[PDB]
């Protein structure tokens, strides 16, 4: 299982390659989360962006990743 | 009859699956314990993590006062941990007065412990997962740590670990002890006592914790106390004063 | 709790356990009872086949259950001392609260009941043993004789034979009878009962045990010496009908 | 020490007659020379054409009846509201006053 | 949609058909639509009425039928 | 597997209940169309009641438990039965303690708690059978429902038994026309008549299989029963 | 064993299901109520020589004004009329009158639950249900002449005729086109016996049939052997005239 | 693996039996409820659905009381919370007689731990299948606690179970946050609201009616009351305000 | 579609259609026959008219009997069950 640690650096790094409205605060991400590796963390980025689609853009909100790290977590362990 | 692990009877190989798997997966909750023996008190370090910051982490408990003097570090989970504080709540206080006295460790432990391996028997019934470290400083042993374990048995100790950095614990515990020649540290206040402890904690787990991430509860004559999250940095900033 | 389940239903609306009582009576010895219209007589095999039994203190298959009513069976002994006991206390039951002496209906009524109890109720079994209940009422001079199932069904018959090759020996029987012209003479009737029981188990003059038993407890048991007489009589019969 | 068993007085006829029946009573309830009513119903319709009133002291009047209300309703409910008679009340309370003698 | 492939007499209402269905899925309303057409078959008529719709669902589409009306 | 959690009262299953719990919930559909309505001020019960043969005598679908109170069941009937004692027996005992007639509430509630009981109890079984119960207390008039796992709602109109989702649409429409009629008996009662025979489509309606009861603010617990329900249709 | 709980998908007992197995088996049972009494009529069967048949009979006396008849095992009836007797007794001796069947079908109905397993809402003492149904013909004033089905399920149904046992699908379709609602007790024991003669493969005698009725003048009453073989007598001539 | 499905009375080797796992599943599977502990005492909401307009209004509220001071309210089954709040309210009735004194929220999430837990010691009694909410104001301060069905509960300062858990602790955790645990107990039914409103975005297929109720030490002296009226109606429309949709 | 267990009526009738092919001497009734079978499958059926016949040969016979049809349903029904 990952650190606390381990799950902030990879949300920062597969946010930066992303296209984003606003900093993003990865630490509350990481609390949304309870030990997802590289993998689960990108199912996460792509929910977040679903909603951007339909929000007819190719950014999303601080709102958006919330949201999105949690819907994930609940329709698995 | 049934099977082996249906109901609660003997294996194949006169083993029983129950009380081993007691042992495994009950201190892998986040949870790893030491307890060592001061001069006149004793000291449990224990971990004890909150991962809300919505959870009160004040009714979090797992090091309990059994009594005003007593104390009972439970490693393992709350629905199992409670089931033993009731019990060793209950056996305290018939204690206290039938017999006229204050409950010792050791008798509370071998209580438990042929209580469990009767529920263990029973084709209806299955021992505790929980591990009890049952502390004080009694006035008839000075200072004293007893522990049972979930089978039936249970055994003294003069310093105790659980969780799977027991080899760590021991071995610094062993080395030193074996160059003093003595299993007990002399020195009368709590505070350089609490320092001692952490001093080979910080060493055989090899990190460092925070206020609201330890639990520290002392014994001492007629008392066991908690220490508030301020008392336990203040005890780490010590040992850094002194770096 | 031990009042669960342990007698369930067949798919097919008998019981399992009613079906699986009715074999061990079949392995069993062999028990008769033939009516005359004067007495009701009771065969019971002794095939003592080792001769290092001492057999006044080997059980005997004649009970009183009162002093003018008999039970016999075939079946295990372990259970059927059970029924046994269950049945001479309540004999002394009706006439200590009655007042009366015993009527042979309500004694198997009483025997049918506690086996039929077994079955219907939970964590026992019913008993190994098929019985034959006979007696007569009081004051009354006609016969009776009962039958009694572990299925603790009961009916009455005229004669009746239970435990191994009842088919042999009511097929034998049959012929031999008639209710409009029973016997009236002991020893014809007798004579008639240990032929049938000679036919099954195969020699015996000392292994079959008569008790024939008239009006009111004038009840008495036929011994060796007498059925060896009737076995050369027998035997004399067989070449007067070559 | 302790009896509550006293008296309360009050008076009841009951007549018979050639096609009907009276249950007359005082209203008056007393305990020794204090009122305790000046109107209280001393006859009372327990149903079915049936009329009750047990006098003397209050205190069994009052227990008397209520198991006795209970199995008007159970008669009922049992039997699907089959009405009680008279005969068969009268066995029914005699029952419930041999079941307290102790 | 199934009504469209197939006759009808132009009168069937669906909601109604629906509350008398209990947990039907898609391709068992479909096997519906095939035994009212069995009704059908035998009446000699060529369409569906309700009825011949009702009477359908009453006879096994073999997963689930509404027809429930036993106990005494 | 199916026999696998099947054979006792105490598993749960990742479902979330036991198979046979929903077993009883089918039950239900299968005995009488019982439809039940209330307005405000009288709340009214309808039952059609069945038997099996011509020379069969017909089985009451209305059990009446006190005269301000009864109740329909459907499905299982010899369950019926011990539920309806236990009924007359906590009712009876809330008069004899505290004067009580017993409310349609406090008596759902208890009878929620012994359903509990007899589902983690594993030689126990649920009861197989759903209820309307229908009542007047001084909590005004009263619609509950009640099925065998413990399940109790407060409703404004109902059905059980046969096509119940048949009934519950026709009284969905007519809903807010009948229930502001508050001091009429009569029209209530004649929706409920005219409510019944829609669910129907495999059965027809006749007058002695109708039975109609009501119970209301003018209305203690009475039946009509054969005859007397022509006057509804 | 079996599941005494477990319900098939509609919602119907194993144990319910069993119980109709075993009824099917028995000798038929007929009951006729008419505007002057109930005919009660069994199929006793079987004939030998080494049988006492007419010492044995299927319809047997609860009470002064009610019988039964019974189709199954014969050995269950006997601890459904040990509880309907008691049952019957003490209500007489309180209110001093008849016990209605359908409450008594009731009363005994209740312990017909108890099987397997317990409960917490009941006590289950035996292993089986009853295998046995019965029909239970009476008198009240208040109903007069009636009959009963009452099934070891728990249902019980009021009829006006109503055959059981194994040969009841042809006997009960004889009884519709038999049954008017003029017809009397003397047309219906004839009736009865025409039933009988026509399912038999045997001729009919009293040693394989008895007759039952009831008038309110005497309560129940068993139709003797002499009295039934008389009208056995008059309708083998007058059937034996009609060819 | 296997016996842990069907059994409580012997031990998992996960250290979690799989019977105990499917409890857990069915509280997820229920409504939203949520608790919200503030600076003077506790304010509980539920989403209670609207189906059909048979349904009659605060007959079928899921908050039920306990004592004088304790609302408990629960995601899950009904039948199993139910019961489980009746032998709740047995022990309250025995403690206020023996001691003379409320029985205390600390107290009740004893009694309750020990009645679940004895059913998971058992293989012969089935346990419960809800996770209920309660809180109160008592002698010793103000508490929310969360009762889950293993027996496993403890305080907390905030709480969600049910359906809408996750979207629940989001619109909670920042508002406790901005506030230093959710200022007036006035506030935090404005506060509850707007959770609410957040947790209904999971139903979709079904229409709510908000149902509210506090206990409160300085807006309703220690008692447990419902939050209607005036209270209420300022509260939806707080909510519609900020959350559009 | 059912091939489970049939009416009265209906052991009738596949009764009467297997013994028509067959001579037979007079005094059959198929009612008589049908009223034995408590529970009955159709493979049962076809096993009581074919069974009966076997007891004619044996005894050197071409007719079949109400002795012979009655005798058939006690032996299948007796091995059918357990």
């Amino acid at each position: 299982l990952p650190n606390e640690a381990g799950r902030l650096e990879i949300f920062k790094i597969h946010t930066a390659k992303v296209k984003k409205t606003g900093e993003f605060d990865f630490e509350a991400a990481v609390k949304m989360s309870d030990g997802f590796n590289g993998a689960d963390i990108r199912n996460c980025a792509t929910e977040a962006g679903f909603f951007a689609i339909r929000d007819d853009r190719d950014h999303i909100n601080p709102d958006d990743l919330m949201k999105a790290v949690r819907k994930v977590a609940e329709v698995k362990k | 009859a049934g099977y082996d692990r249906h109901i609660t009877i003997f294996s194949p190989e006169g083993r029983l699956y129950q009380v081993e798997y007691a042992f495994k997966a009950t201190n892998q909750t986040n949870i790893n314990s030491l307890a060592v023996r001061g001069k006149d008190c004793t000291v449990v370090i224990s971990q004890k993590k909150v991962p809300d910051k919505l959870l009160d982490p004040t009714t979090v408990s797992y090091i309990f006062c059994i009594s005003r003097t007593i104390g009972m570090v439970v490693n393992g989970p709350i629905p199992d941990a409670r089931n033993a504080a009731l019990r060793a709540k209950a056996e305290a206080a018939e204690f206290r007065y039938k017999y006229g006295y204050d409950m010792p460790c050791d008798v509370l432990a071998k209580r438990m412990a042929n209580l469990s391996q009767i529920y263990t028997q029973r084709a209806y019934m299955r021992p505790l997962g929980v591990i009890l470290t049952f502390v004080s400083v009694d006035e008839e042993l000075g200072p004293s740590i007893y522990k049972t374990d979930p089978a039936g048995y249970y055994v003294g100790y003069k310093a105790t670990a659980t969780g799977p950095k027991q080899q760590e614990i021991t071995t610094n515990l062993e080395n030193h002890f074996k160059k003093s020649k003595i299993d007990h540290i002399n020195e009368e206040s709590w505070e350089k006592v609490v320092e001692f402890a952490i001093t080979h904690m910080i060493d055989a787990l090899g990190t460092e914790f925070s206020k609201n991430d330890l639990e520290v509860g002392v014994a001492t004559k007629d008392k066991f106390f908690t220490l508030s999250a301020e008392n336990i940095e203040e005890r780490l900033v010590a040992i850094a004063e002194q770096d | 709790g031990y009042d669960r389940a342990l007698s369930i239903f067949s798919p097919d609306g008998h019981i399992f356990q009613v079906e699986y009582a009715l074999e061990a009576v079949k392995r069993g010895t062999c028990a008769v009872g033939v009516k005359g219209k004067n007495c009701v007589v009771l065969g019971c095999e002794r095939r003592s086949t080792l001769k290092l039994q001492d057999t006044r203190i080997t059980p005997s298959k004649v009970s009183k259950i009162d002093s003018h009513v008999v039970l016999s069976f075939s079946g295990l002994n372990a259970d059927s001392r059970i029924l046994i006991e269950k049945a001479r206390v309540e004999a002394q039951s009706h006439r200590l609260t009655l007042e009366d002496p015993v009527t042979v209906e309500y004694l198997t009524r009483y025997v049918a009941g506690v086996q039929q109890r077994y079955t219907q109720s939970g964590g026992v079994r019913p008993f190994g043993v098929s019985t034959l209940i006979a007696g007569f009422d009081p004051r009354d001079d006609e016969p009776k004789l009962y039958q009694t199932e572990p299925s603790g069904i009961y009916s009455s018959w005229s004669a009746q034979t239970i435990g191994r090759n009842s088919k042999t020996v009511r097929e034998f029987l049959e012929k031999n009878y008639d209710r409009k012209e029973p016997p009236a003479t002991v020893e014809e009737c007798v004579k008639l009962t240990v032929r049938s029981l000679l036919e099954v188990v195969q020699t015996g003059a000392k292994n079959i045990e008569i008790t024939v038993v008239k009006p009111d407890s004038d009840i008495v048991a036929l011994s060796s010496e007498e059925i060896n007489q009737y076995v050369t009589q027998i035997e004399q019969e067989k070449q007067e009908q070559q | 020490q302790f009896n509550p068993y006293g008296d309360n007085g009050g008076t009841i006829l009951g007549i018979a007659g050639e096609d009907f029946a009276v249950l007359a009573g005082d209203t008056r309830n007393i305990t020794d020379y204090s009122i305790n009513s000046r109107y209280e119903p001393k006859v009372f319709d327990c149903g079915d054409n049936i009329v009750m009133s047990a006098n003397g002291f209050a205190a069994d009047g009052d227990a008397l009846v209520k198991r006795f209300k209970n199995s008007v309703k159970w008669y009922h409910f049992d039997h699907n509201d089959k009405k009680l008679s008279i005969n068969s009340a009268a066995r029914n309370i005699q029952h419930l006053l041999y079941g307290k003698r102790f | 949609i199934h009504s469209r492939k197939m006759t009808t007499d132009d009168d069937i209402n669906w909601q109604e058909l629906a509350r008398s269905t209990d947990e039907f899925n898609g391709a068992q309303l479909k096997a519906v639509t095939v035994e009212a057409g069995m009704i059908a078959l035998r009446n000699g008529q060529s369409s569906v009425k309700h009825e011949d719709f009702v009477e359908g669902i009453s006879e096994v589409q073999a997963r689930k039928s509404k027809s429930v009306s036993f106990y005494a | 597997f199916r026999n696998n959690y099947d054979g006792d009262t105490v598993t749960f299953s990742p479902t979330g209940r036991l198979f046979q719990v929903e077993y009883a919930l089918e039950a239900i559909k299968q005995g009488s169309v019982t439809v039940g309505l209330r307005s405000n001020t009288h709340a009214v019960l309808v039952a059609l009641k069945r038997n099996a043969d011509e020379l069969s005598s017909y089985q009451k679908k209305i059990i009446k438990c006190d005269e301000h109170m009864g109740l329909s069941l459907a499905g299982l009937a010899p369950d019926a039965r011990v539920l309806s004692n236990y009924l007359r027996q906590q009712c009876n005992y809330s008069s004899l303690v505290f004067n009580r007639k017993l409310a349609v509430e406090r008596a759902g509630h208890l009878l929620c708690d012994k359903a509990q009981k007899n589902t983690q109890s594993y030689g126990g079984r649920p009861y197989g059978v759903g209820l309307l119960i229908i009542g007047y207390d001084k909590s005004g008039a009263h619609l509950l429902e009640f099925q065998p796992s413990g399940n109790v709602t407060e409703l404004y109109g109902t059905a059980i038994g046969a096509r119940s989702q048949g009934a519950k649409t026709y009284l969905e429409r007519t809903l807010d026309t009948f229930i502001k009629i508050d001091g009429n008996p009569d029209e209530l009662i004649k929706a409920g008549v005219e409510a019944i025979s829609q669910s129907l489509r495999d059965e027809s309606l006749t007058v002695d299989n109708l039975s109609i009861a009501i119970v209301g603010k003018d209305t203690p617990f009475t039946i009509y029963d054969g005859e007397a329900v022509a006057k509804y249709i | 064993d079996r599941g005494v709980s477990t319900f098939s998908p509609e919602g119907r007992l194993f144990q319910v299901e069993y119980s109709l197995e075993a009824i099917k088996l028995g000798s038929t049972a007929i009951g006729i109520a008419t505007k002057e009494g109930v005919v009660l009529g069994v199929e006793k069967r079987a004939t030998s020589p080494l049988l006492e048949s007419d010492s044995i009979e299927k319809i047997v006396e609860i009470d002064r004004h009610i019988g039964c008849a019974m189709s199954g095992l014969t050995a269950d009836a006997r601890s459904m009329i040990e509880h309907a007797r008691t049952a019957a007794v003490t209500h007489n001796l309180y209110y001093d009158e008849d016990i209605n069947v359908e409450s008594l079908t009731q009363s005994v109905c209740d312990l017909a639950l108890r099987f397997g397993e317990g409960a917490s809402g009941e006590e289950r003492l035996m292993s089986r249900p009853f295998g046995v149904a019965l029909l239970i013909a009476g008198h009240d004033a208040d109903d007069g002449y009636q009959l009963f089905h009452a099934e070891p399920s728990g249902t019980f149904y009021r009829y006006n005729a109503k055959a059981i046992g194994s040969g009841s699908e042809g006997a009960q379709a004889e009884l519709l086109n038999e049954w008017h609602s003029s017809l009397t007790l003397k047309e219906a024991e004839l009736l009865v016996l025409k039933i009988l003669k026509q399912v038999m493969e045997e001729k009919l005698d009293e040693n394989n049939a008895q007759l039952s009725c009831i008038t309110k003048q005497d309560g129940f009453k068993i139709y003797d052997n002499e009295k039934t073989a008389e009208l056995i007598k008059e309708l083998k001539e007058k059937e034996a005239a009609e060819s | 693996g296997t016996g842990y499905d069907l059994s409580n009375s012997v031990f998992s080797p996960d250290g979690r039996n799989f019977q105990v796992e499917y409890a857990v599943k069915a509280v997820e599977n229920g409504t939203t409820s949520i608790g919200i502990k503030c600076n003077d005492g506790v304010v509980f909401a539920v989403e209670k659905l609207i189906t059909s307009k048979l349904l009659v209004p605060q007959k079928n509220v899921k908050i039920q009381v306990v004592d004088r001071h304790i609302g408990c309210v629960y995601s899950g089954l009904i039948p199993d919370g139910r019961h489980l709040v009746n032998r709740g309210r047995e022990e309250a009735a025995s403690f206020k007689k023996l001691y003379k004194t409320p029985i205390p929220i600390p107290a009740f999430a004893d009694r309750l731990g020990q009645y679940v837990q004895a059913h998971t010691l058992y293989n012969s009694v089935r346990p419960f299948g809800v996770s209920t909410i309660f809180g109160g104001v008592d002698k010793n301060g103000a508490h929310l606690y969360m009762l889950e069905p293993s027996g496993s509960y403890w305080g907390y300062k905030g709480a969600a179970t049910g359906k809408g858990r996750q979207s629940a602790k989001a619109e909670l955790e920042k508002l406790v946050d901005h506030h230093p645990e959710g200022l007036s107990a006035r506030e935090a039914v404005k506060q509850a609201a707007k959770i609410i409103y957040l947790a209904h975005e999971d139903n979709k297929e079904k229409d709510f009616e908000l149902e509210i109720s506090w206990c409160s030490l300085s807006e309703t002296n220690g008692l447990h009351k419902f939050v209607k009226g005036d209270l209420l109606q300022e509260a939806i429309d707080f909510a519609q305000k900020e959350i559009n949709g | 579609v059912e091939f489970s267990l049939p009416d009265l009526e209906g052991r009738a009738n596949i009764f009467r259609i297997h013994s028509k092919s067959m001579s037979v001497e007079r005094g059959i009734r198929w009612e008589l026959i049908s009223r034995l079978c408590p529970n009955s499958t159709g493979a049962e059926l076809r096993s009581v008219c074919t069974e009966a016949g076997m007891f004619a040969i044996r005894a050197r016979r071409k007719v079949a009997t109400e002795k012979d049809f009655l005798k058939a349903v006690d032996k299948v029904i007796s091995g059918y069950k357990k």
